[PDB]
């Protein structure tokens, strides 16, 4: 119902004045598209010259305190993505007060389950409805639409039927798992299209985010094939090379692999993320460490024309695996290496592709720093998100590499203990899923923040991924580093090796709201992420037993 | 002879994919090709009034005219037009234009009352702002269009006779004809170069209205002529106030280079505004270059008398008759503008005191170089041409430090027989 | 297309290496070249009046135009222009047009208050008697000038368009258009393949659109004589949309009666000056249509009507012509020539003083060579025709004599048809 460009003039003269007339907005560090599309927002009001406020939440039980209590004259309140599954108006009470209301919040939800309060019936949350969805559940027009409203003893125990058939199909709703459908890089570049801004910045900034669910689906972007290809032609920069500019950032394509940060650095560890996709094929060390002696050490890998051979004539040896895998093709099949991809320069300093690039900024969000921990705990993960918003200037060159090499020693890290738990033997086919707790290891304090739980899962999710023909179900893993037995327990998804035809999105959220309904005895959901939450040590156990026989897929 | 696509302002394509369809004072609109469609690109350089904005090209349009309230589309080969509104209140409208074996779209024009469009056949098709057609005229064949609010001009070429153009105006009642197809005076022209010639057979680079009421033409030999008068067929004329030859070797220092050109972009009642394109071609690329302002000359020089007298410099006594020519067509059109117009920006009146001071003051440089050679009679003909009655002061002065008694009298003269018919 | 240099009866150099610069009715200019310059003579016919002087030419002026008050020179090259007066009152003076690559003067004109310097690719560059310079104006190219004392009248031409002419005044304050750019329908010379050996080649390359002489008349009617040997005149020139070009001489009729039907070709017509009824020409005898050094003594040709059959003459056989078949030709001759001195004295008034009995003249052999027609209508017993000549006449006096032709040819119903005319002019009078 809401028009692109017009909710953007309306909310530019709401709030427009030299005082504090301030407008505000919140967004969630726990996600990385999260962070890009509101960074494009901020400097279009700085070249709007507007007032403005940020600030960061990590937690969905935080958002009474920074808000339900600090607000004079804000009219205009803006959000990213909260609300989708929970609704906010029952969280937080606003009575109607002053039907052309007084303070007006918007709302820029990415996820699949509504709120048909939120889109119907809307007095103060004027959300994004533009052309997202056509179909915003298109049976809706008379199940609330007669519950709205609510001789006769035949005839209103038909209506009360009725009212009960509109039940099922608000029962059957409000019970799907949840996704991204649609990114939100994706809305607001549209909505800058139709005002008509050209900078190839935002053309850098918008394909970040989207290239950051590469590994949580496959086809959301699969649809954004053409929308990244007609942009950097319809917004070319030139037709010659006009070389030896330093400025200009100009904006190419160039194939590129699922080996990753390799123009960056280190074939030598790309042998452990080489061995990560012999993983994705038959093995985790065996064969390919014999299997890897034929493609790899071929070369001698030097200390100094390493500079210019992994950097410049592995253009040679790119074409050579070009023309490897060429003849690995019909014979291999083996799909996941050769890919489209998209690359960046800026006249110097290197060219820097964007798949290595999303992997600095999530290392760098996880390292670079009663219940009087969890406070010390949570003003970190605040304050390292801090220093990585600030990474889309020129400015940081040498923080640049601190992520990197970061980067190539926490995946070292973190596979240091997947060989581990593999060893051991404690994945455990019950008979739904599989269960694994890591009770006790080296190195715990790196699973606090859930970031690199979802990673480890990745690789987990990874060495399940051969043929499997039958079960094809994700795993629950646990882990505690403090006191009274918090353990972040979280779930996965089920995955596909490029074959999404069955509508797999998850059950665990419909079975977490059950036995979060029992008998609250010290059960958690203060997370923000429905995916994660916690239990207690003496709970873990009557958890499962209540998850063997709910049978709720 | 062959009816290429016309259109305002136009660069053709050359050695790449991507050129400019039409350019003037609100903006540039361009194309950009991509592997299976056209992608169009409008910017504007006030990015602070109007909203920037783009679409993809399905169908393909190859012509554009922008104005202050729209942008109109249209394609030579289907007849289908597309008018675009920049404000989201007006709804888009398409419509087909039937065209015969062999009819192409030349020329299209767009005004916020009424859209004009042109064929190769001569056929004159005009419709409102909501596409609601009101009447099917057969002319001869239009080549170039150029409006400014009720004005249709239109200039007409034909297998045969060609060259000539026309002038009307759409008003409430009927279509009124100024003009009944009268000759152009254009110079024809008699790789970079190549290429332009057969996509512009007429080498019309640009043509605008100005801001004072007057058709303006760019032809081919880089002269700006000014339609003056052009109310009254008995006073219509052209006037080439500005040179472009003259203008780039004066600023220079007294040379002549090959790659400056000058392209025109709009015309604010002080200078021609312009892009300086450096390069082996005639056509700009994509760089975004800063607009420049070029003072107004009359092209009267010699040649050879500029190097026996050495950026090239002009000496004070050559620069009095340059500078007479142009103050004298500035100030008859000022003149008779606000005497059936009236004002138009509210600071007219200081412009016309001013401009009418330096037209007596240089006038009387010559007066002085007259009476220094001792030409009496040379010096009596300069008085009748001044306006002010302060300058017939002025010049008693001069005529008495020359030692001239007789040329005194002949000054008070003209005075008393200014002040009889001022009376009557 | 390339343009050649035009001048006012100007002759080319032919097999020798002198010519005429110019020649009108005041004199003729010619030049001598003697192996490294030239020398102007400029020689008058009225040796009474002004003497004739002479000079050096340093600079090669082709370029002239000669009227009362002085000679103007021009240069197509350098565009270096200078113009020479007559009496000692007015000094010389020496400017130089400026001229870009390609650009050439054409044709110069010269007015006692204005000076007319045209260009090639048609721009206007006016100047006073003083110097003093005026606005430029563009527009088409002129091939052909000519003026007398007070207006400007233009002949364009390009490779695109054909020949036009244009007729304006250049006032104190600005610039008056009587006739702007209207089409004139004058005959293109046709060069064909065996004029490439002819003597009259030279002729033709000086001047390729065969114009061979133009002026003023001395009532003040526009003339144009091209090489289709034509005299056209212009009458009706005070209406723009009423102008209209009226032949009235023709000069391949008049050579064959007066060489007794032959088919010579050594005669011709050179037009000098015409003042209302006589063609000033010099017979030139010999193969060349252009004249040389010494000039022989004028002859004087009144104008005819060309309309003639030229099997008829030979039957009724200087040719001689009668009196029945030169009626018809008088009353064409009379009827255009009284219509135009009756608006040149309504709206001019008297130039001379003896305008008054020409006029009357004129009129009154009007109406006596319509009623030799009159009279052969009334033989042939045609009654009808007879009554459409009657309503022509303009004077009282001629109705009288028309009843008594009438009488005298038995026809009672003819008179009284004479007498309704002689009363709806008298009611029509009156009111």
């Amino acid at each position: 119902i809401s028009q692109f460009s017009e909710a953007y003039n309306k909310i530019l003269r709401n709030s427009s004045s030299h005082s504090s007339c301030q407008l505000v907005i919140f967004v969630s560090c726990l996600n990385i598209d999260a962070l890009c599309a509101t960074k494009m927002l901020s400097l279009l009001f700085k070249k709007q010259l507007v007032q403005s406020q940020i600030v960061p939440i990590f937690g969905y039980s935080e958002l009474r305190r920074h808000y339900s209590q600090l607000d004079d004259n804000i009219n205009s309140l803006l959000l990213v993505g909260f609300g989708g599954v929970i609704d906010l108006e029952a969280f937080l009470e606003i009575d109607p007060q002053e039907q052309s209301f007084r303070r007006d919040i918007y709302v820029l939800d990415a996820h699949r389950p509504w709120n048909l309060d939120n889109i119907f019936g809307s007095q103060i949350i004027q959300c994004f409805d533009d052309g997202t969805v056509d179909d915003t559940l298109g049976e809706q027009k008379e199940a609330y639409y007669k519950l709205l409203e609510l001789n006769d003893l035949s005839k209103r125990k038909q209506r009360k039927k009725q009212i009960h058939e509109y039940e099922g199909v608000l029962e059957e709703y409000y019970s799907q798992g949840t996704t991204v459908v649609n990114s939100i890089s994706a809305q607001i570049y549209s909505l800058l299209s139709a005002i008509g801004e050209t900078n190839l910045s935002n053309l850098w900034l918008n394909i970040l985010g989207t290239t950051s669910l590469d590994i949580a689906y496959a086809q959301v972007y699969n649809r954004l094939y053409p929308l990244l290809q007609d942009e950097v032609k319809r917004l070319t920069p030139s037709s010659r090379n006009s070389v030896k500019t330093p400025d200009t950032l100009t904006l190419n394509i160039q194939p590129d692999y699922y080996l990753f940060l390799l123009r960056h650095s280190s074939l030598y560890d790309s042998f452990y993320y080489s061995n990560y996709v012999n993983a994705k094929l038959s093995l985790w060390n065996e064969n390919g460490k014999k299997r890897l002696h034929k493609m790899f050490a071929r070369m001698g890998i030097p200390l100094s024309t390493a500079q210019e051979t992994w950097l410049y004539m592995d253009h040679s040896i790119k074409r050579e695996l070009g023309i490897i895998f060429d003849k690995n093709l019909d014979r291999y099949g083996l799909q996941d290496i050769i890919r489209d991809g998209f690359v960046r320069t800026l006249g110097y300093r290197g060219s820097i592709s964007a798949s290595e690039f999303v992997e600095a900024l999530t290392a760098l969000l996880e390292v670079g720093n009663s219940a009087q921990k969890l406070t010390n705990l949570r003003k970190r993960w605040v304050s390292n998100f801090w220093l990585s918003w600030d990474a889309l200037d020129d400015r940081k060159v040498e923080l640049l590499n601190r992520g990197i090499q970061l980067a190539q020693d926490l995946q070292r890290a973190i596979f240091n203990t997947g060989v581990a738990i593999l060893e051991k033997k404690l994945i455990k086919h019950l008979r739904i899923y599989r269960l694994c707790v890591l009770q006790d290891g080296p190195d715990l304090d790196l699973y606090r923040n859930p970031l690199t739980l979802l990673r480890l899962g990745n690789w987990l999710i990874e060495c399940c991924a051969e043929s499997e023909d039958k079960q094809l179900l994700p795993m629950v893993l646990a882990s505690i580093d403090e006191n009274t037995d918090t353990y972040l327990v979280a779930g996965l998804t089920p995955r596909y090796p490029r074959g999404t035809k069955k509508p797999i999105l998850n059950n665990f959220s419909m079975a977490f709201q059950q036995i979060t309904a029992e008998t609250d005895a010290k059960v958690r959901i203060d997370n923000f992420e429905s995916s994660i939450i916690e239990i207690r040590r003496e709970d873990l156990s009557p958890f499962l037993e209540k998850l063997t026989l709910s049978g709720l897929l | 002879f062959r009816y290429m696509p016309f259109s305002p302002a136009g660069t053709p394509f050359g050695f790449t994919d991507r050129r400019y369809l039409t350019m003037n004072e609100v903006g540039y609109v361009s194309t950009v090709k991509n592997s299976e469609q056209y992608s169009i690109t409008v910017s504007f350089f006030d990015v602070g009034r109007f909203r920037e904005y783009h679409f993809e090209d399905l169908f393909g349009y190859d012509l554009c005219f922008l104005n202050e309230k729209g942008t109109l589309f249209g394609q030579s080969k289907t007849g289908q037009i597309q008018y675009r509104p920049h404000d989201s209140i007006h709804s888009n409208w398409t419509k087909i234009i039937p065209l015969q074996a062999g009819e192409r779209i030349t020329s299209v024009a767009a005004t916020p009352v009424r859209v004009i469009v042109g064929t190769s056949l001569g056929y004159f098709r005009s419709f409102n702002q909501f596409g609601v057609p009101f009447a099917v005229e057969k002319t001869s064949p239009i080549v170039a269009l150029t409006a400014q609010n009720y004005r249709v001009f239109s200039v007409h070429y034909s297998q045969f006779h060609g060259l000539s153009y026309s002038l009307s105006e759409l008003g409430t009642s009927s279509k009124r004809y100024y003009k009944r197809e009268c000759p152009l005076p254009m110079s024809l022209p008699n790789d970079a170069n190549l290429d332009y010639y057969n996509f512009n057979p007429m080498g019309i680079k640009s043509l605008f209205f100005s801001s004072y009421g007057d058709p303006c033409i760019f032809g081919s030999d880089n002269t700006l002529l000014l339609l003056s008068k052009w109310r009254s067929p008995e006073e219509s004329k052209w006037l080439p106030i500005l040179d472009s030859n003259m203008e780039i070797w004066k600023m220079s220092g007294g040379k002549e280079t090959t790659d400056i050109h000058v392209w025109p972009l709009a015309l604010a009642y002080d200078t021609l505004n312009c892009i300086l394109v450096k390069g082996k071609h005639i056509w700009p690329e994509f760089p975004l270059p800063l607009p420049s302002e070029m003072e107004i000359r009359m092209p009267v020089f010699v040649k050879s008398k500029l190097l026996e007298e050495n950026e090239i410099q002009i000496p004070v006594s050559m620069a009095a008759e340059e500078e007479y020519l142009r103050s004298k067509v500035l100030s008859e059109l000022l003149t008779d503008t606000l005497e059936n117009d009236g004002e138009m920006y509210g600071n007219e009146n200081e412009v016309l005191a001013a401009l009418n001071g330096a037209y007596d003051k240089a006038l009387l440089r010559l007066f002085a170089s007259a009476c220094s050679d001792q030409n009496v009679e040379k010096a009596l003909s300069l008085a009748h041409e001044l306006k002010q009655d302060r300058a017939l002061t002025a010049a008693v002065k001069i005529s008495e430090r020359a030692e001239l008694p007789s040329l005194v009298k002949k000054i008070n003269n003209i005075r008393e027989a200014r002040y009889e018919q001022q009376l009557k």
